């Protein structure tokens, strides 16, 4: 027979061979979900939504040189690419606020803040916004294994002047490139590996690949992946003015007939990565999924800083094979077109030899580049392409490419496998998954390619759900000025006819941290909450529903005090039995336990129905007060108020012994 | 993976005996049952018999058409499977595979092609083929045994040649044809090695 | 007794498609301890066969990932994800409810799919020196046709038509047909006509000598 | 014989299960050999 | 042409950055002092075809690079790995 020792082993071998191939797939090919993204970009763009708007206009972020950075703009510009020490370009994208920092918020003294490279401060602000954008309380990440992978390089800050006398050494850890991530991990409390790589403008995708490796292996929970590039000296412009590599007008003309140089910009960009299974087990928000990645080197070429074709084709094929896909499951590819008269044809020909090769005919493959809108970021270009891809996937449209009025004649465009984006093309979801890919080719040799996809089918149509019951809105900030700032923000948020009051209350209560200065408004309707926040932002508290204060100790020891007799009034909790179920349940259980020993119901006396005694006789007053106090204590404990001691004045000691557990409800009724 | 090594093919007379040999390397032979599968042209795979491993007995089972004609033995100390055939018939010219396992035919050996023949060796007779329909060739008829090699222009013309497998007719001798295609001097060289003959026959274009 | 199993005999599929093979048994074929009592097999042309699927649920170790298997009751499916160059060969479906079995299965032949092609016909009569030898032999050669299906008949016969069909190719699947009709002198003197019917053609083409 | 059928399937599960687990070990815990080393150090040590 | 990785730990210490840059139109003064060329130059002059990374970990860079090389070798995208670090001063600033 089966002996159930040979056929019972079969059921536990054929159900292990299946948690092995599947475990193998989890080990090597686990997709990584993207949770949230943050960015500081030139031209006043400090939010992804403004970035998307700027992308759909087909606008420009080209301005003049900064004036408040201490530069010498009258002894710098020269219309001749000779006379070294001078630059022949007068354009360029720059940040509007690069010298701003909130020192007291992060606990940094003014002098230490004045001794920082602005890249670190911008990274701190961007990381805080990135954490808050995911609907995650930033105080819940303390002690968790979260990695910080960054791409950042030194540009020269305070290194031309003599160092001031700071015995504590504030001028080394501020400008060092290895503290840009350690400082984030120290000020935020993360417990994971922190690495600051160098890949010569392909650093962001290298950090992303390392984060994917770490997440798949299992040594990290979340990853903060990004890059930063904020100038402090005009040296880059001067140096590249000597090689005549800069564009005359400062515009990057990607894949256009006339490209004659690149143009630089400043920016900080960060994204948050997590495993998809843990992302939808915890209930987070998924924007896109990274499927596979590939890295290689240009190798032996005709120059140290010269591109090659076969290396690009090989890295493209490695990126395709590592996830189990083929060339043709693609809608659009993000390219690295910097306006290089020499690199653009090479990259395009590499793209037509894999993707436009023998391709389906009823569309070409869409080719675009983001560098024609904002310019070269030189440290966060790949992650900028990642943000562009995520925005296109979320909003369902492919933005156009500028300066492609006709294409360069050095790319064989007649094949029909690759066509440039000369307009906005619909990218709505249908029968086929919508995938696309980003490509960053560094100058030191390391080339990379990443394949993004759309997020699985999901429902989020449950936010709109409101009741007529009161809602508490609680705001908190480190300073009073910030308190009114946040109050005004929330008040102007509650103006629009589609802002759910319950949703806003839940988001404030759950997805925001708690700080020293606090305020709260309990509102039954919508204009009442508006007016309460109006007063809070107005710098006063006179109304009835507004309660505000400040705390310095983050937790208390609660003691319950039960007073004696003499504080009753006809109609205690007349509605609370109808609006709160715990109160009614506790009163009702007390009522059954007291039923054998009296002929009247406690709720009957509380609700003033006819046929019940008044509250002038002691023998009815005392049990009613006992029931009211015990129900109120249980209602207090149902909200997360855990007592540590109980005290009773005259006859409240019975209820105190009840709540302490030293007695039961039974002998208490007796 | 593991290797099954098989030997024992050759020429046979109809009505006598022959024994195969299959050794196993990489796994314990004393735990697997062994099955035998014959393969002959014009038909698919065919299970012919199987023997059980030790600790389960030594029972052997065979097919209906071979029960009482074939036998299968084994030695687990020296670890071979043997198939002994008595009174072979001319329709069993086939390649034999040894398969690991009685029911899950998990592994298949390289196999040996053993043939029982009633005809003796014979030199070929190459005849020209005149086109009477461009294509032209020569027919190699009434030869024994396999194989034969055909060449055109002493190995110069290799494009458009269409050799054909030698299908055994009802007599017992082999015959194939080699035809090339040319639009419109031309000779085919047929070499029969075991009889050591080399003919060079011209074909009319 | 033995449950009958079958499969489509031939199915040329071009590379790049999710090909499928089915095994429609007569009676229910399931395993109590396992899942189904079924085993899929493969054999490339010219070498030893191999195991692909067992219980009709597992995927064998050493065979590629694109293979799989599912089904129950009387219907099963061998769902292949993609088709490549070395996918040609023969597939078999076997059952293991009771042994020994006898429905081994003809097997599905898989090759490369191409457009329809028409054969060129050439009739070659015996040579004059072959006539002097004393034995006649005509040949009806068909060249460059696809797919199979052309059956030749001599109307001038029966039981002596040996066909030498060209092997299954792997470049474009272009076969060539040849027949061996042997005649004697007294037999040739009275037969002194090969007919071909193919879907590449439209009418049965007859060539005489 | 229900031992023979249910045992031979458990020897083609012992094979595949070993192969899969061993591939897992290769994936996560492969030791890395050191082949050669070079250094420039102060004090003439090269 | 073989897939060999180059993982390095190196940081800038200050070389030729105190003096005025000479007139080299071809730009020989950027790729020489940059910390991202210390491995790309090796991969270019030697012909290796693998990923090249120059990490920063504040004097734990060598072991981080070794861990990344072990990860890369175990995954299977590289054949050999050249793992190391470099620290050569050019200014006495650290001492001061």
């Amino acid at each position: 027979t089966d002996s159930e020792k040979v056929a019972e082993y079969l059921r536990r071998a054929t159900l292990d061979l299946r948690a092995a191939r599947q475990r193998i797939r989890e080990l090597e090919s686990d997709p990584i979900a993207i949770v949230s993204m943050a960015c500081r970009l030139p031209g006043g763009v400090n939010t992804p939504q403004r970035l998307w708007e700027l992308l759909r206009e087909g606008g420009e972020t080209l301005s003049g040189f900064p004036t408040d950075r201490g530069w010498d703009l009258a002894r710098l510009h020269h219309p001749d690419p000779d006379n070294p020490g001078t630059s022949y370009v007068d354009k360029g994208g720059f940040l509007d606020d690069a010298a701003g920092f909130d020192a007291e918020f992060f606990g940094v003294s003014p002098r230490e803040a004045a001794a920082m490279d602005p890249q670190q401060r911008l990274l701190l602000e961007t990381s805080w916004e990135l954490v808050e954008n995911a609907g995650i309380d930033p105080h819940s990440l303390r002690g968790t294994a979260t990695g910080v992978f960054l791409g950042v390089a030194k540009f020269g800050y305070g290194e031309d002047t003599a160092a001031a006398e700071d015995v504590e050494g504030y001028s080394v850890t501020g400008v060092a490139p290895a503290v840009a991530s350690g400082r984030i991990s120290y000020t935020m409390g993360l417990e994971g590996p922190s690495i600051s790589v160098d890949t010569a403008c392909s650093s962001s995708l290298v950090a992303l690949h390392l984060a994917v490796e770490s997440l798949r292996k299992g040594e990290s929970s979340m990853a903060v992946v990004g890059g930063a590039a904020v100038m402090a000296t005009p040296g880059v412009f001067v140096d590249f003015s000597r090689q005549r590599a800069l564009a005359a007008d400062g515009r990057s003309k990607a894949f256009g007939a006339g490209a004659d140089g690149f143009g630089f910009s400043e920016g900080v960009t960060l994204v948050l990565l997590e495993r998809l299974s843990e992302a939808r087990r915890n209930g987070h928000e998924v924007l896109a999924v990274v499927r596979g990645s590939a890295l290689n080197q240009d190798g032996a070429s005709n120059g140290l800083s010269a591109p090659s074709g076969p290396a690009q084709r090989r890295v493209i094929r490695q990126a395709l094979e590592s996830c189990g896909l083929e060339p043709g499951d693609v809608d659009a590819v993000e390219a690295h077109g910097t306006g290089t008269a020499l690199g653009d044809p090479i990259e395009a020909n590499a793209l037509l030899d894999t993707y436009g090769r023998d391709r389906d005919a009823d569309r070409p493959l869409w080719l675009g580049s983001v560098k024609s809108n904002i310019g070269h970021t030189q440290a966060a270009a790949g992650v900028t392409g990642l943000l562009k891809v995520v925005l296109a996937l979320r909003n369902g449209e492919l933005p156009a490419t500028l300066h492609v009025e006709e294409p360069t004649p050095h790319v064989d465009w007649s094949s029909g496998g690759v066509a440039l984006l000369a307009g906005n093309q619909p990218w709505r979801r249908g029968e086929r998954t919508r995938r696309a890919r980003v490509s960053a080719f560094g100058i030191s040799g390391t080339n990379a390619h990443v394949i993004v996809e759309e997020a699985p089918e999901r429902e989020h149509r449950e936010t709109t759900a409101h009741d007529g019951r009161p809602v508490p809105l609680v705001v908190s900030a480190r300073t009073t000025a910030a308190l009114r700032a946040q109050a005004a923000q929330i008040a102007e948020l509650l103006e629009r006819p589609d802002a759910d009051l319950a949703g806003v209350g839940l988001g404030l209560a759950t997805t925001r941290a708690r700080h020293e200065h606090r305020a709260a408004v309990v509102a039954s309707t919508r204009e009442e909450a508006v007016r309460g926040l109006r007063e809070i932002a107005a710098g006063a508290a006179t109304a009835d529903a507004v309660v505000e204060g400040v705390t310095e100790v983050d937790g208390r020891n609660v003691v319950f005090l039960f007073p004696g007799q003499g504080s009753q009034w006809a109609g205690m909790g007349a509605e609370l039995l109808s609006s709160s179920p715990v109160f009614a349940g506790k009163i009702r259980a007390c009522d059954e336990s007291m039923a054998p020993m009296q002929d009247w119901k406690v709720s009957d006396v509380l609700r003033q129905a006819p046929g019940a005694p008044g509250l002038d006789r002691v023998d009815v007053v005392q049990p009613v007060l006992f029931a009211v106090m015990v129900s109120l204590a249980e209602l207090w404990r149902s909200y997360g108020v855990e007592p540590a001691a109980v005290v009773g004045h005259s006859q409240g000691e019975i209820a105190a012994a009840h709540v302490a557990g030293a007695l039961t409800l039974e002998d208490a009724a007796k | 993976e593991v290797q099954l090594v098989q030997s024992g093919g050759g020429l046979v007379q109809p009505g006598r005996s022959l024994r195969l040999s299959c050794t196993a390397s990489g796994f314990t032979f004393g735990d697997y049952a062994m099955s035998w599968v014959r393969q002959a042209p014009g038909k698919g795979l065919e299970w012919v018999g199987f023997i059980r491993s030790k600790a389960y007995g030594g029972t052997t089972e065979y097919a209906a058409s071979v029960k009482g004609r074939f036998t299968i033995s084994r030695d687990d100390s020296k670890s071979i499977a043997y198939l002994q055939m008595n009174s072979l018939k001319t329709e069993d010219t086939a390649v034999y595979y040894c398969t690991r396992g009685g029911t899950l035919f998990d592994y298949w050996g390289q196999g040996t092609l053993v043939t029982v023949s009633s005809a003796s060796t014979k030199g070929p007779s190459v005849f020209p083929l005149a086109p009477s329909s461009a294509a032209l060739g020569c027919l190699v008829k009434d030869y024994f045994p396999e194989p034969v090699t055909v060449s055109w222009n002493s190995g110069a013309l290799t494009s458009g040649v269409h050799t054909f497998p030698a299908v055994l007719q009802s007599s017992g001798l082999y015959s194939l044809s080699s035809v090339v295609t040319v639009p419109s001097t031309y000779i085919c060289n047929v070499n029969h090695k075991p009889s050591n003959t080399k003919v060079d026959k011209k074909v009319e274009p | 007794d033995v449950v009958m199993t079958q499969s489509p005999l031939s199915l040329p599929v071009t590379p790049g498609e999710p090909a499928s093979i089915s095994c429609r048994s007569s009676q229910s074929l399931l395993h109590s301890n396992g899942y189904n009592y079924l085993d899929w097999y493969l054999q490339k042309p010219g070498q030893s066969p191999q195991l692909l699927i067992y219980l009709g649920s597992n995927r064998a170790s050493g065979v590629p990932d694109r293979f799989s298997g599912s089904g129950s009751g009387t219907d099963f499916t061998l769902k292949i994800s993609r088709v490549e160059a070395e996918d040609v060969g023969v597939y078999y479906c076997m059952q293991s409810l009771q042994t020994p079995r006898l429905t081994f299965g003809p097997g599905t032949k898989v090759d490369i799919k191409r457009t329809v092609a028409a054969p060129s016909v050439f009739i070659f009569p015996p040579s004059d020196e072959q006539l002097k030898s004393g034995t006649a032999s005509v040949v009806c050669l068909l060249n460059n046709f696809y797919p199979r299906g052309a059956k030749v008949q001599w109307k001038v016969q029966s039981g002596n038509s040996q066909e030498s069909v060209t092997e299954q190719d792997s470049k474009d699947s272009t076969y060539s047909l040849s027949s061996t009709l042997t005649l004697s002198k007294a037999d040739y003197e009275k037969h002194k006509a090969c007919e071909v019917t193919h879907q590449g053609l439209s009418s049965p083409v007859t060539k005489s000598f």
